[PDB]
């Protein structure tokens, strides 16, 4: 077999709850880029930007697969350092050349994690021709998109040069996007009710519990805000989605409730006047549909 | 002529002119500067003798020649009545650096003459400004004559020899024979009745290298003018043709070639199999019997076959380099041909393996990738090597009625990806006096300074930046940093004289934003109308969106037919893209493409056929016109109809929004007039004109 | 073209009596020197005119004259 | 129109007036000493042939 | 299909004949012949400035001992630097009277100037492909680099197109008037002859007047008919 | 003025200042370079209406608007002071100009008095000027409300693109601030856009929808049988007033009916407010057309209501396009073969048949059977053989439009056929049919040197297609000699159009400066001077 | 399409194409007579 | 050569690339398990641009 193989995993439901749990997921499931870099020293042919650029969308899932669940709350970062130099043999650079840390964000602890060997079989970039006279490397660091830069969590980088790392930081830091950048795990669709998760599987670590472990964090996100969702009763404002019971007409501007609303039978738009009945919306029905999927789901992954 | 007009050579024809080389320049600058030298020398003894005796030569007459300011005017772009000879290089793309060294310039003849096609490309030329219809582009296999003074002498001296030993009894007519000429050198008249032997002949022993030179150009003109002319000089645009010999094409009765051409190089075929190809000029080639195509000739009786001189390539050797870059231009509008030729040279591409050593403006290209629907040509210049795009995934509909008009819709995954990303590279210089230099006064326009008085390097400039210190002695005097976007200092070069010269080369990416333009290679440009996030659009039953969306209906309005079956061999390649032994295969379609459509649908047929072996006919259809069912986001339901979707090699062209953006609150005013000054990067006014002046007047605000 | 008792060309400034500055606006380049030499006195209606020393054209709203009634202010006591 | 190349030139074997630009320039010109197209209509063809 | 296969091989590089690439291959020789072999047969002369006496008494000028070396650093450097890329080119100066004696050949030197060691000529030079020049024949060659441009004194990067020469290889017609034409051609000396010579001559017929077949040129030759002019030369 | 003896036209002195072209008066006097003006790419946007404009950050961060001192606002003065919020401050008393810099000015220096201003960041809804060049009629130059969009580019409705010749392939446009009170004024309704809905000359609108949005409405007419949910889902936000009187099942032609919410009547498209035309094409909703919609509800009451009405069907027409989509694609053209084998084989013959009849006409006159003809007549009886078989293509695409009209009633490319948008029997000929015959100033090319106009042919051929009568069609490829003719015409077409740019703007200088002070006098008169030039402004004494 | 009022059509003149914007600018008597 | 991603779907790319440059596979044997068009094309297209070395030092006096 190889080191990655592609998968789908499969699910058959109701319409409206499918594309529920999608947009759920592609708003709720935020894994951080590594979009905060910083270029120590540059002697080889491509600049600063390319390796920036290419570094910022490193696939490092498959690194910090035990620590998903904070991750996926924001209470915990990571980061990735490297320090290459042209050689004689192996005149290249795998993902096996950088290190990897992980920052507890509470203490702002940053403690090494282990690194597979088959890391060894990735390729980022070729060096030219080795020459000893001169000098052909590159080192630099990156951080997670939501991690804050000062003293403290500086002063733990005790395998850097402080000095160069302040000037360089200081020189870039004003192109560095202020908000939040981040990617979806894998790619999810639910076209007519069939809900499909399309997914990799690395042969080093076991997929089925850091599925399991995702899916356990969208589901309870997504029955805490279905908790705490409200329609107002009172006169159109074209802004917020609304019913007027002197009329009995239903405005529907927003994803959940256009998704709950069709769910028991209606078939409306995101910007769109209805005439339904608000009485047959039971939310609890919803919530128990929604725990139903996904332990289908989660019976899905499984046979693998 | 006084009699027949028409049928005389016109002052416009290509037959009656010649082309000036680099090297040629030189050699007429030389020839004058030479001449005003000695000159000046003879009328300097003049006046000494005159005034003083002995005959003295003065000195400070014979040390200055005058060819270094001759040649370094040439340089700047003069040269005799003309202005355009040389010019500073604009580094906007690779393939430049072909295309301007094969351009020809003609004085100022602006409609398309008969005599320029098959030697220069249709399709290239300027398509506004002054120079429309003055410069032309020399096709692939078109090329111009050299020769040294001794070859030429020996060339002719054989020529003469071989006229007065052979045809020694009737060469002097003189009253009814067709007077020979050699670069319009009267040397003998031939019997009329001798002439067609004499030509045969003649061209035999110019493919046999028997005159010691393959370039000879020999012309028989008969209409009532009856003349035979030969031509050897520099400056000749020459072809190469297949030979029809006695009505018989050479090509078809020579087995052994076939099998040997694998091995074998241009001259090698020259030398081992004479008579299956000759060089020929553009004055011969006006006045032959020249058969259109080799398949055309198949088709004729012999009889028929007896009347012609030559026969021709196929059609995509009729095209320029720059052409070349674009695919099926037969199957559109002409119109859309010349556009596209003007936006080929400003597609961004790797433009130089010296990026980070050259200090110079630029914009380069940053993930590259080689095309691979493309033409020969393509390939041996090296245009793909050195790539000019991406490969991209594209469909062809109306996206909620907002990309119209050219605009398109682009997907905000693949900037943050690296879609099209490029570089601008940027060349700043400033002198300044030593004092101000080294004075001692910190102004708030110092900031990226270090102590030695130069900006740090990898520091971002800003719009009030110094890049030196230059203090007038306690007034900052320096220039300043004048850009709406920041960059970043890449190299710093200083040389300290009587005067400081420092030179700064700086960098920025770019990443495509609203108003940035883009175009595909059949004309087909927009900007950015819209960045749309992965989850608000249509997606295929695999899960895939596309990158950029482009209105169908601008398709079939401007009939660009080439690219949609672009898009269907880009697909099929992808299912196949390797040979029956493993290798990477590209797929050939040329511009001026000369095969069936339903020739690439059997390959395409093939490709998926070999990829999946278990597909239904409707499925096996839907991959071959590239067809796919997608589906609404918000409600997750299929359209009405099957979209155009696939991939497509996609340029990003070199006009970007915030090169072009201008605004002004208060400023700098003219002395003479006290009006707002001009300039953008001078903080100048827009124009208020008078046809503005007529509307406002029109609409009654007074 | 046929306000006069002859047709005139678009090109020329014939038989109206066009001002000086609006022959030369349209672009005499002789107008001022001719005007000069035979002691010309013009009134300021044209549209060209008005532009050149910053007067309001007579077009839409500036083709009237306006001013103001101080009889209700003055009749009005602290 | 002169943009588009809306207006397409023809042959013709009698004398015509043009369309487009250049005739309306001629117009506005008026200019003289140039000859000019005269049509003669009528019922009885003999007073045309002569 | 084997037409295409010949095309094919024209585009190729052909390494026996030195062509290593084709698309710019007729603008390298172009300058190779200009820098190697023309500019020695320009610069190399030995020329008459004044007469005297009759045939006897005669200022000459000749110059020999032409040299031409190119630069000392690369085009990178010199782009880096801000240098200029030319190479030098120096001569012999000999300006000396001549009298004819019957003895044989009597010389008196008069002036003599020499430039081995100074900036006598710089002559822009061409990069060419792989960043190599025609004077230095180097064996390396920068990959992905065709070259075909100058740099100047301010370290700028030219380049060139080609140009249509003014002279013609016909004559040109011209109705002058009605029933009155013209006739103009040029002719110019060959290659090997220096200083070039250039005439040009016209040719006038007008039907009311075909006495006055006249050719003619400008301060150069006469204004003859030409039938009669052809009676002259020819003795017919 | 050395001129007056000499001949060079370069030397500076007295005259220079009316020299040409660069006089003073008309490149200082009737134009100059102003202050507060910006230029941009321009965009499109569905957010913003015809009577709106977006304007980006980096230009309403620049630009700054006046609000003078008096006894309305000095209270908001005093506030936006306090706020380090004023830019710059005009002391009228003294006209003298002060720049309140950030963390530096003076204090003391600033007392408000009546008559003087002050000058802040420029807010939205401010009117501001902007066009597109050349600015050819009134239209091209226009006040709008000011709306805060994102991007670098300025942003305008669709709706206008027409009116000022717009596309976005790179177009840029240009904005100019004005701030006395009378230009304000002026601005706010004699060039606010809603005035300037109906045409000076001919009285049709000029804003209208463009592109895909006809097909659109071509398709909503159509649509037959609809529950009130996606009835509802098509009309968005304006469905609140929608009155399902008692039906269950509904039409296009209701959607209409609604968005018309007039009963009125006009021969031809309405009877009591309802459309009775067969289809809705280009000629009821596009800018400068003469059955207009919009155009009947401005007729019967006023701008406003043709204006809202506009905007009110742009946006249902995108909505109409958000749910069903519309695209064209390469089956729709080409399905198969048969229909263009077919089409070639017909060409192959009838060209041959052509050909041999020349060739016998030739033959007898080359012997003494038949006096020649002219060469003028001889060329139109070969143009007529060679239009005949043009006219036979024509004929053989109609009957395959409607064969396939009939086969696959739903095919995209004759939907565009229909609606009325670029796509008509002649182009399609051009696509799958022939290409006919390329002619330069009405003639076919000339010969050249031997009889001939390509070595391709032999000298003094007769072959019609050696003088530029293409026989391929698109799909099919032309040949390179075929190309030749093609780019000649192409060609032609450019030279000609930059000479035409530079001939048509002298003409049209010289007509605006002889007509400009032709005015309507204060009795309906049309009078230019103190001469009388009409009587009856417009035959009616009514706006145009 | 259609005829409804043919006798008032309007007919279109507008050009498809238009030219992009411009930018900021940034003896030996060897030649013809040329008579 | 550089991405580790596909531009168009984003799916991890590195390994094949590996497989493909370092140990000079064959591109079928390489594309036996990449399944999308996208990323296909992305693995047989893209390069690593020709380049010389850096001039040292980059700031010189
Ligand atoms: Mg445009
Ligand atoms: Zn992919």
């Amino acid at each position: 077999q190889h080191p990655r193989e592609e998968n789908s995993i499969v699910v058959e439901l109701e319409p409206s709850l499918a594309t529920f749990i999608k947009q759920g997921f592609n708003n709720l499931v935020k894994w951080p880029l590594l979009n905060i870099g910083i270029v120590l020293s540059n002697t080889s042919t491509a600049v600063n930007e390319e390796w920036l650029t290419a570094v910022e969308h490193i696939p490092t899932m498959k690194i910090f697969y035990k620590h998903i669940h904070k991750i996926l709350t924001r209470e915990m970062g990571f980061l990735v350092y490297l320090k290459r130099s042209q050689s004689e043999r192996d005149n290249y650079i795998t993902l096996y050349d950088f290190d990897y840390y992980i920052i507890d964000k509470d203490t702002n602890s940053v403690t090494m994690v282990d690194k597979p060997t088959e890391l060894k079989e990735t390729l980022l970039h070729v060096f030219q021709e080795y020459r000893l006279k001169s000098s052909q490397t590159i080192e630099l660091i990156a951080f997670s998109s939501g991690t804050v830069i000062n003293e403290d969590i500086v002063s733990k980088l005790t395998f850097l040069d402080v000095e160069v790392f302040n000037r360089e930081y200081n020189n870039v830091k004003t192109i560095i996007d202020p908000d939040f950048v981040f990617r979806s795990p894998f790619i999810v669709i639910s076209p007519m009710g069939k809900l499909t998760f399309f997914v990799e599987v690395y042969s080093w670590f076991d997929f089925k519990s850091c599925f399991k472990d995702i899916i356990d964090f969208l589901e309870g996100a997504l029955i805490a805000n279905i908790h705490n969702h409200m329609i107002k009763v009172g006169n159109c404002d074209e802004t917020v989605s609304s019913y007027n019971p002197e009329s009995g007409m239903l405005f529907v501007n927003d994803l959940m409730t256009m998704n709950i609303v069709n769910f028991f039978g209606c078939n409306s738009r995101l910007e769109s006047y209805h005439r339904f009945d608000m009485t047959k919306v039971d939310v609890e029905l919803f919530i128990k549909a929604l725990s139903d999927a996904c332990k289908k789901i989660l019976s899905a992954s499984n046979r693998l | 002529c006084i009699f027949h007009t028409s049928r005389y050579p016109d002052r416009d024809s290509m037959v009656c002119h010649r082309i000036l080389t680099y090297g040629k320049y030189f050699e007429t600058l030389a020839h004058d500067e030479l001449e005003n030298y000695i000159g000046n020398i003879r009328n300097d003894i003049m006046n000494n003798h005159k005034n003083r005796g002995t005959y003295a030569v003065n000195i400070h007459v014979l040390t200055t020649p005058g060819l270094n300011h001759a040649f370094s005017s040439l340089l700047s772009g003069k040269f005799k009545k003309s202005d355009g000879s040389y010019r500073t290089h604009p580094h906007y793309s690779w393939m430049q650096n072909i295309s301007i060294p094969r351009s020809v310039g003609f004085y100022p003849v602006r409609k398309y003459h008969p005599s320029q096609y098959l030697y220069f490309c249709s399709s290239d030329v300027p398509e506004r400004g002054p120079q429309v219809g003055l410069v032309s582009q020399l096709s692939v296999l078109s090329s111009i004559t050299n020769i040294l003074t001794s070859e030429y002498l020996d060339l002719e001296k054989k020529i003469c020899e071989y006229i007065r030993s052979y045809y020694k009894d009737d060469i002097s007519y003189f009253e009814t024979g067709f007077p020979i000429t050699i670069e319009n050198a009267l040397v003998a008249s031939l019997n009329p009745n001798m002439i067609c032997d004499f030509v045969t002949d003649f061209r035999r022993r110019k493919r046999m290298g028997f005159f010691g030179n393959l370039e000879v150009g020999i012309t028989l003109v008969r209409d009532h003018m009856n003349e035979i002319r030969i031509n050897i000089g520099a400056g000749r645009l020459v072809r190469p043709f297949l030979v029809v010999d006695n009505g018989e094409l050479m090509m078809d009765v020579c087995p052994e070639l076939e099998s040997r051409l694998d091995d074998m190089t241009f001259s090698d075929i020259q030398k081992e199999f004479p008579h299956v190809i000759e060089m020929v000029d553009i004055e011969q080639f006006t006045f032959s019997n020249v058969c259109e195509s080799v398949q055309k000739f198949r088709m004729m009786s012999k009889d028929e076959r007896k009347q012609y001189d030559l026969c021709d390539f196929p059609a995509e050797f009729r095209d320029g380099y720059v052409a070349s870059s674009l695919v099926g231009i037969n199957h559109n509008s002409g119109p859309r041909a010349i556009l596209g030729c003007a936006q080929a040279k400003q597609a961004i591409s790797c433009l130089s393996s010296d990026i980070r050593n050259k200090i110079d403006n630029g914009i380069h290209l940053m993930y590259p990738e080689r095309p691979i629907v493309i033409s020969k040509a393509l390939e041996t210049s090296k245009i793909a090597a050195n790539c000019f795009g991406q490969h991209v995934t594209i469909a062809l509909m109306s996206y909620k009625g907002i990309n119209q008009e050219d605009g398109i819709i682009i997907k905000k995954q693949f900037i943050q990806r690296g879609g099209l990303d490029i570089v601008t590279a940027k060349k700043h210089q400033v002198e300044i006096p030593l004092e101000n230099f080294n004075n001692k006064e910190r102004s708030n326009a110092y900031s990226k300074l270090e102590s030695n008085g130069l900006v740090r390097l990898n520091a971002f400039l800003e719009s009030g930046d110094a890049m030196a210190r230059n203090i007038s002695s306690s007034f900052d005097v320096s220039e300043k940093y004048t850009d709406m976007y920041k960059s970043r200092v890449e190299r710093v070069q200083v040389e300290l004289t009587d005067k400081v010269k420092v030179r700064v080369l700086t960098m920025k990416e770019r990443r495509p934003i609203l108003g940035d333009k883009f175009t595909t290679r059949t004309s087909q440009k927009g900007t950015v109308a819209y960045v749309a996030d992965e989850t608000e659009l249509p997606y295929d039953e695999n899960g895939i969106t596309p990158d950029v969306i482009i209105n169908s209906t601008s398709i079939f309005s401007r009939k660009t037919i080439s690219m949609l079956i672009e898009v269907i061999l880009t697909a099929a390649y992808s299912a196949k893209p390797y040979n029956n032994k493993g290798e990477n295969r590209p797929v050939c379609f040329p511009s001026s493409n000369e095969t069936s459509i339903d020739t690439y649908m059997q390959f395409a047929k093939q490709c998926y056929e070999h990829s999946n072996p278990k597909l239904s006919d409707e499925e096996l259809s839907d991959k071959i016109f590239c067809e796919k069912i997608l589906y609404d986001p918000e409600t997750d339901k299929p359209y009405a109809s099957k979209v155009f979707f696939g991939p497509i090699y996609y340029l990003r062209l070199r006009h970007l929004t915030q090169d072009k953006a201008t605004v002004r609150c208060r400023g700098k005013k003219t002395k003479l007039i006290r009006q707002a000054n001009e300039g953008r990067k001078r903080g100048g006014g827009i124009k208020f004109g008078e046809m503005e002046r007529d509307c406002l007047i029109a609409h009654g605000a007074a | 073209l046929c306000a006069s008792y002859e047709p005139e060309s678009v090109n020329k400034f014939k038989f109206g009596a066009a001002s000086t500055l609006k022959r030369a606006t349209f672009g005499d380049n002789k107008a001022l020197l001719n005007a000069a030499l035979h002691k010309k006195s013009e009134p300021i209606n044209d549209n060209s005119s008005c532009h050149f020393f910053s007067k309001v054209p007579n077009i839409g709203t500036g083709y009237y004259k306006y001013f103001i009634d101080l009889g209700l202010l003055m009749r009005m006591e602290r | 129109q002169a943009l588009s190349s809306f207006h397409t030139t023809e042959k013709s074997g009698a004398v015509k007036q043009k369309l487009g630009f250049n005739e309306f320039n001629n117009l506005t010109n008026l200019s003289k000493n140039k000859t000019e197209i005269i049509t003669l209509v009528s019922d009885d063809i003999s007073k045309l042939q002569s | 299909e084997m037409d295409q296969r010949l095309g094919y091989k024209f585009l190729v590089p052909d390494p026996k004949a030195g062509v290593f690439y084709r698309p710019l291959h007729f603008q390298y020789v172009s300058y190779s012949n200009f820098i190697l072999h023309r500019l020695h047969e320009i610069l190399t002369v030995k020329r008459p400035l004044l007469s005297f006496k009759n045939n006897t008494e005669r200022i000459m000028i000749e110059i020999s001992n032409v040299k031409v070396t190119p630069p000392d650093y690369s085009p990178i450097i010199a782009s880096i630097k801000g240098k200029s890329y030319d190479a030098l080119a120096t001569f012999t100066v000999n300006i000396f009277k001549e009298v004819m004696t019957k003895e044989g050949i009597s010389i008196t030197k008069i002036s003599s100037y020499e430039g081995k060691d100074s900036h006598l000529i710089k002559i822009p030079l061409l990069i060419g492909y792989g960043n190599k020049n025609p004077l230095d024949t180097a064996k390396y060659l920068v990959p992905n680099v065709i070259g075909g441009v100058f740099i100047n004194k301010q370290s700028v990067e030219k380049v060139g197109i080609n140009l249509v020469e003014k002279i013609t290889t016909w004559p040109k017609f011209r109705v002058v008037k009605p029933n009155s034409f013209t006739f103009s051609f040029s002719s110019v000396s060959p290659p090997n002859v220096l200083p070039t010579r250039y005439r040009h001559y016209k040719i006038s017929l007008d039907i009311s007047q075909l006495e006055a077949l006249n050719i003619s040129s400008t301060k150069t030759f006469i204004t003859v008919n030409i039938v009669l002019l052809s009676q002259y030369l020819s003795r017919v | 003025d050395i001129k007056i003896i000499s001949n060079n036209t370069t030397s500076i002195n007295l005259s220079y200042i009316t020299s040409g072209k660069n006089n003073m008066i008309r490149s200082y006097i009737v134009a100059r370079r102003k202050d507060q003006t910006a230029r941009s790419v321009i965009g499109p946007s569905t957010s913003i209406t015809v009577n709106e404009v977006g304007m980006p950050a980096y230009i309403r961060n620049t630009l700054t608007e006046k609000i003078f001192v008096n006894a309305f606002t000095v209270d908001k003065v005093k506030q936006l002071l306090a706020s380090n919020q004023v830019k710059f401050y005009f002391n009228k008393r003294l006209n003298q100009l002060t720049r309140i810099r950030q963390g530096k000015f003076i204090k003391n220096k600033i007392h408000l008095l009546p008559g003087d201003w002050v000058e802040v960041a420029v807010q939205e809804y401010t009117s501001i000027i902007f066009g597109r060049q050349p600015s050819l009629h009134r239209y091209n130059v226009i006040a709008s409300s000011i709306r805060a969009t994102e991007g670098d580019t300025i942003k305008i409705s669709p709706g206008i693109a027409n009116s000022q010749n717009a596309d976005f392939d790179g177009d840029e446009e240009w904005m100019i601030l004005e701030q006395n009170p009378k230009a304000v004024i002026e601005q706010s309704i004699l060039m606010y856009p809603t005035t300037l809905l109906k045409h000076d000359i001919h009285g049709a609108p000029v804003y209208g929808s463009i592109q895909d949005e006809i097909v659109a409405a071509y398709s909503l007419f159509r649509i037959q049988d609809l529950c009130l949910d996606e009835v509802l889902n098509i009309l968005g936000k304006y469905g609140r007033e929608f009155d399902p009187k008692g039906k269950c099942k509904f039409s296009g032609k209701d959607i209409y009916t609604y968005l018309i919410g007039e009963k009125i009547n006009y021969p031809g498209l309405l009877k009591d407010g309802e459309i009775i035309a067969n289809d809705v094409d280009s000629n009821f909703v596009v800018a400068m057309r003469h059955l207009s919609l919009a155009g009947l509800l401005s007729d019967h009451k006023s701008n406003v209501e043709g204006i809202n009405f506009i905007i009110k069907s742009s946006y249902v027409f995108k909505r109409y396009l958000s749910i069903y989509g519309f695209g064209v694609t390469f089956k729709d053209l080409r399905p198969n073969s048969t229909f263009t084998n077919k089409l070639e084989a017909i060409n192959v013959e009838k060209i041959e048949l052509i050909k041999e009849a020349y060739a016998k006409y030739l033959n007898d006159v080359r012997d003494g059977k038949i006096v020649p003809l002219s060469k003028a007549l001889e060329a139109d009886y070969v143009e007529s053989m060679l239009s005949n078989l043009t006219n036979l293509n024509i004929r053989e695409i109609e009957e395959h439009m409607r064969q396939t009209l009939i086969d696959d009633p739903d095919n995209n490319l004759l939907k565009m056929a229909k609606a009325g948008y670029k796509v008509n029997p002649t182009e399609l000929m051009y696509i799958l049919g022939t290409y006919g015959q390329q002619r330069i100033d009405g003639e076919p090319a000339e010969t050249r040197v031997l009889g001939r106009v390509l070595p391709y042919y032999l000298p003094d051929s007769k072959d019609p297609e050696g003088r530029g009568y293409i026989l391929n069609s698109l799909t099919k490829g032309l040949t390179g000699s075929q190309y030749y003719f093609s780019m000649l015409v192409a060609r032609s077409q450019s030279t000609d159009i930059v000479c035409e740019t530079s001939r048509t703007g002298t003409l049209a200088r010289k007509i605006i400066k002889k007509m400009e002070d032709m005015v309507v006098d204060g009795y309906g008169q049309v009078v230019i001077g103190n001469t009388l030039i009409k009587y009856a402004a417009n035959y009616t004494k009514i706006l145009g | 399409t259609q005829s409804i009022h043919e006798n008032k059509e309007i007919t279109e003149i507008l050009p498809d194409n238009n030219p992009s914007p411009p930018e900021s600018p940034e003896d030996r008597n060897d030649e013809p007579p040329e008579d | 050569v550089f991405q580790l991603v596909c531009s168009t779907c984003g799916k991890d790319i590195s390994h094949e690339r590996y497989k493909l440059i370092i140990r000079k596979k064959s591109l079928k044997d390489v594309l036996v398990s990449v399944k999308n068009e996208c990323c296909r094309l992305k693995l047989s297209t893209q390069i690593e641009p020709q380049r010389n070395l850096t001039v040292q030092p980059l700031l010189d006096i």
